[PDB]
């Protein structure tokens, strides 16, 4: 979560409807557009981030939000359009003995700007003593792990988020989603249209 | 990147365009209708400069002004590619056109372009240091006694590359030649200069026979005759001369 | 990318402890899992102990409780492992394996050319 | 703990021959699993990590298949450096247990 | 790991003088490392010099530190009633932590 | 107002187990961490533990490490500490001491401290 | 959370219509049969006013 | 028009968890939102908790805090309040409300006749 993945999208057709049939029960909060009404209106460049997160955290992924990641791994700006997907993750993400291949960021000096990235490792001085890198008093390390087992709660057990942002840029639209087709008719007065042809 | 002072130094020589340079406006068919568009094209009987590569070679920064219509006789494919953009250096975005032995590959990145870019089997890409920004990909297909004669139209517009392509096998020659659109392009960058790309065969390195021209464009009125096939067939220059502007 | 140098052969009495160096150079230090895997002359291999030295969780295996420790340093950026109370079943060659991060701890990414290990009298 | 089999133990193939070893466990290990081959008298090396990631730098060939308690590894065009030890390597729960180790030699 | 000896075991003043504490180390210890405590009988002790040479919020100037090397001294440059308790001196370093044997001021 | 509360004493047997907890208010306590030491009636003080209280991570003395644990609640803001395997040695004040904070900078060494358990183990 | 509106209809609203319709939304081919699970939205939403 | 039933009395071990039914006739039950009260048998009335199955939001108070669970039902229109780890305190009245969309919310309209449950030996 805290060195999250950026992917830039650019040239190509989006479907979302494959986005639905990940989980048969899984939140598709959207802001700004209706997901329903995504196949028509389209923009020029796509960015998706995905990383994972605890279950009770899922909330703080949300424009306005505030909290451990919100401000320290991922911040998300207010005026921002997109939609977020998180689904359970359980079967995929946990180990018995405990996993530890996930990491966030517990402290740091101020908060985190939208779209901004901390991968420092530096030793958190929180008192005035230095400690000049010695896990002492007043001296702890920003990382933690998340000790996923699958015996956990709902509320602990990983979500894997991925977050689509769009914009609209002077250049054309490049990604957007497919178009319709009604077969042929001949010898018949019909209304019609040929990519905006009326 | 590579440095070279064997140039010879000769003033570009000028000729004579003649009636060459029309292309499709736009993607609607018309038979035997007499049509008049006013549009970018090249005006007729009008300078159109001359390099010569050869120990000649000409590698200028040329300007892009409104529009070019790059025309070149060659063989054996000397010519490859070329560059455009504003300083043609890492601190604007740069295009990039180029066909090497495999296919056709067009960048938008921004290069850090040589002094003095070419093409040296043919395995020594000497065209730019290094790629920070790119922000646009695409692979097509290869676009290719003299026998080639090549001829090509770019035109940016509202933030759109066009490109318009002829081949034809045979100074430049005299007769009538449509262009057909080619690639369409939404690239989205202002550029106002350009630079060519040539192919030399290491023997250090020799360079064969090849001419090509350059010509801009500036709007006008044309009045095209389409067949009834939709082919061109000729053209009248309405500003060129009073009997053509009666036409 | 990161090369990986252990100790030279060990020869000694089973009635005292062996300490085992490992020495792991490239790429940054903090993101690195070190693993120790016992290879026998007459069988495959077996897993003893497992060490995150930035986040600091040892994990050892069931029969080797109270007789090993795993412990690293920053500093000389290196791995150790000490094996006390040594039987004559316990001579083998020992192999020093790391983990990176991005991926996988608890796999080994690179190993050691080994060290071998002989007690007798 | 965790007991694992790799079958079948000895397998005889030829240069250029398609061959799969399977590895199956007792219970459930989900689909953390690492494999490893083994040159004789040289350190293991690691190819296929979570029974399908497949490690940079080993080549494409080798493709691992399986879900839970039942894993295998195939090897489309076999080559004479692709002769050695095959081990497992379950790592879900402790106490990580590896295989018996399968060794590939040429048919005499 | 880290040895803290204190002496003398008691201490025989009156008010009105000045004092001194001395609680001498036996390897070397930083000296943002370090803390001096203060009990009164039966009573939590609280803190009274950090850093070897700063006081504490509410600690009456009286008391001033001098934070030498690894043998560290506070003397007390006034006596009131309140002072008369008993004392100890805890190391911060990574080892272990100790605590001193205790000086009692009469 | 800064203040740390504890629990009252408590009386146990041998071989049993003991639980205390002292609270935290009036402070940033997310920040914070509490140590644990233990005094007889006329005998100089010992260190037994410490945990940091956003982190877990526990260090525990030589001694006392295979019978002592540390377990914090953040929606409880309270530090919680449990020895096994009572003594008659055992019977001695238990005191918990947190540094001060203001969510910005946290003060350098346990200046405040809690009022104290006595416990006793007997049969 | 007492003032919604409607975010999901199947067709445009005719001037000074009003449509207080509670009915599950389907906006995919499966029917969506009284839940509001896969591919079916429940047309209202909260304006969460703060 | 519309009336609230609400279950027994319970007499529950203070290690155990108490379940409490309310059943609402009457009306549409989608916009319908359903508040729990708890009143001391001598002191006033205490809020925990309000849930909005419309919307599927849920809310508790500070200090019923991962201890209290509020569901609704919409095949048989009811609520259900879980309470685990039971006191000797929690020996009270507990109320089932239930409020109108066009009224407000976080208000109650109707109230049940309450169940007593006890906390005993
Ligand atoms: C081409 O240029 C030369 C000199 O620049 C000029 O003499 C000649 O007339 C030009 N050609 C035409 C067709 O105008
Ligand atoms: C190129 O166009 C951009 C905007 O499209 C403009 O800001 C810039 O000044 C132009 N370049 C020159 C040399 O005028
Ligand atoms: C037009 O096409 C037809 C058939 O393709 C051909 O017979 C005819 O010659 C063409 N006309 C011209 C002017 O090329």
């Amino acid at each position: 979560v805290y060195a999250w993945n950026r992917k830039r999208i650019s040239n190509c057709v989006a479907d979302y409807s494959v986005l639905y049939n990940l989980a048969p029960f899984f939140t598709f909060k959207c802001y700004g557009v209706s997901p329903t009404k995504l196949n028509d209106l389209c923009f020029t460049n796509v960015y998706a981030d995905s990383f994972v997160i605890r279950g009770d955290e899922v909330r703080q992924i949300a424009p306005g939000q505030t909290g451990n990641i919100a401000d320290y791994n991922y911040k998300l700006p207010d005026d921002f359009t997109g939609c977020v997907i998180a689904w359970n993750s359980n079967k995929l993400d946990s180990k018995v003995s405990g996993n530890y291949n996930y990491l966030y960021r517990l402290f740091r000096k101020s908060n985190l700007k939208p779209f901004e990235r901390d991968i420092s490792t530096e030793i958190y001085q929180a008192g005035n003593k230095p400690c000049n890198g010695v896990a002492g008093f007043n001296c702890y390390f920003p990382l933690r792990s998340y000790s996923f087992r699958p015996t956990y709660g709902v509320g602990h057990q990983p979500y894997r988020v991925v977050v689509l942002s769009f914009e609209l840029l002077h250049a054309p639209a490049t990604v957007c989603g497919p178009k319709k087709s009604t077969n042929l008719v001949k010898n018949k007065c019909v209304n019609f249209n040929f990519n905006g042809l009326k | 990147c590579v440095n070279l002072t064997t140039r010879t130094q000769l003033p570009p020589a000028y000729t004579n365009s003649f009636t060459r340079g029309v292309y499709y406006p736009d993607k609607v068919f018309r038979s035997s209708v007499l049509h008049s568009t006013q549009d970018l094209f090249l005006p007729f009987f009008s300078n159109v400069t001359w390099f010569h590569v050869i120990k000649r070679f000409d590698n200028p920064v040329l300007p892009f002004n409104d529009g070019v219509y790059f025309a070149s006789i060659e063989k054996s494919n000397i010519i490859r590619g070329w560059i455009f953009g504003t300083t043609l250096d890492s601190k604007t975005q740069s295009l990039l056109i180029v066909n090497n032995a495999t296919n056709v590959v067009i960048k938008v990145c921004e290069f850090q372009f040589c002094n003095d870019p070419f093409l040296d089997m043919e395995s020594e890409f000497r065209v730019y240091s290094s790629a920070n920004n790119c922000t646009f990909e695409y692979v097509s297909q290869p676009f290719l006694n003299f026998k080639n004669l090549r001829e090509f139209v770019f035109k940016n517009i509202d933030g759109y590359f066009k490109i318009y392509s002829k081949h034809t096998p045979i100074d430049l020659p005299q007769g009538f030649s449509a262009l057909e659109p080619l690639v369409d392009l939404p690239i989205g960058i202002n550029i106002t200069r350009f630079q060519t790309l040539l192919a030399l065969h290491r023997s250090g390195w020799t360079a064969g026979a090849a001419a090509y021209y350059v010509g801009y464009l500036q709007p006008r009125t044309f009045l095209l005759k389409y067949n009834e096939n939709g082919t061109i067939t000729d053209a009248v220059d309405c500003a060129l001369d009073p009997l053509s502007e009666t036409k | 990318q990161v090369q990986l140098v252990q100790s030279g052969a060990e020869v000694k009495k089973p009635g005292s402890s062996v300490k085992v160096s490992c020495k792991a150079s490239g790429g940054t230090f903090s993101s690195y899992s070190f693993i120790w895997v016992r290879q026998a002359p007459g069988q495959g291999l077996e897993w003893m102990g497992r060490i995150i030295p930035i986040l600091g969780i040892a994990n050892y295996a069931q029969k080797f409780q109270g007789r090993v420790t795993i412990t690293a340093d920053k500093s000389t950026t290196t791995a150790y492992m000490e094996l006390s109370s040594l039987r004559s079943e316990d001579t083998a060659v020992y192999y020093c394996a790391r983990g990176t991060e991005y991926g996988d701890y608890d796999v080994s990414h690179d190993w050691g050319q080994g060290t071998l290990v002989t007690v007798s009298s | 703990d965790i007991q694992m089999t790799q079958s079948p133990s000895t397998l005889s193939a030829s240069v250029g021959d398609r061959v799969t070893i399977t590895c199956r466990a007792s219970q459930s290990i989900s689909s953390w699993l690492a494999w490893y081959q083994q040159k004789p008298g040289k350190a293991p090396k690691l190819l296929i990590y979570k029974a399908s990631s497949l490690e940079s730098g080993v080549p494409s060939r080798f493709s691992g298949s399986g879900s839970g308690t039942e894993f295998t590894l195939t090897i489309s065009s076999l080559q004479p450096d692709d002769f050695a030890t095959y081990y497992c390597q379950q790592y879900n729960s402790y106490s990580h247990t590896f295989g018996q180790g399968t060794k590939l030699e040429i048919k005499r | 790991e880290i040895v803290l000896t204190q002496s003398p075991g008691t201490l025989s003043l009156s008010p009105g003088e000045r004092a001194t504490l001395s609680c001498r180390a036996s390897q070397s210890v930083r000296s943002s490392y370090l803390g001096w405590y203060q009990q009164k009988p039966g009573q939590a002790p609280r803190l009274l010099i950090y850093g070897a040479s700063s006081r504490a919020t509410g600690i009456p100037d009286r008391f001033s530190g001098s934070g030498s090397g690894t043998d560290f001294t506070l003397t007390i440059s006034r006596l009131e009633s309140e002072d008369f308790a008993v004392y100890y001196c805890q190391q911060y370093d990574n080892s272990p932590w100790t605590f001193g044997q205790g000086t009692k001021v009469e | 107002q800064m203040q740390l509360v504890q629990s009252g004493p408590e009386v146990k047997k041998p071989g049993t187990s003991v639980k205390v907890s002292c609270k935290a208010s009036g402070f940033t306590f997310s920040s914070s961490a509490v140590q644990w030491v233990r005094q007889a009636r006329g005998q100089h003080l010992e260190w037994i533990g410490w945990i940091v209280v956003g982190s877990g991570n526990t260090n525990y003395a030589q001694k006392f490490q295979e019978r002592v644990t540390l377990t914090r609640d953040m929606s409880t803001r309270t530090a919680y500490m449990e020895l096994s395997s009572l003594r008659s040695e055992d019977t001695a004040v238990y005191y918990c001491a947190a540094p001060n904070c203001n969510s910005t900078t946290c003060h350098d060494g346990f200046d405040i401290w809690g009022q104290g358990t006595v416990v006793t183990v007997s049969s």
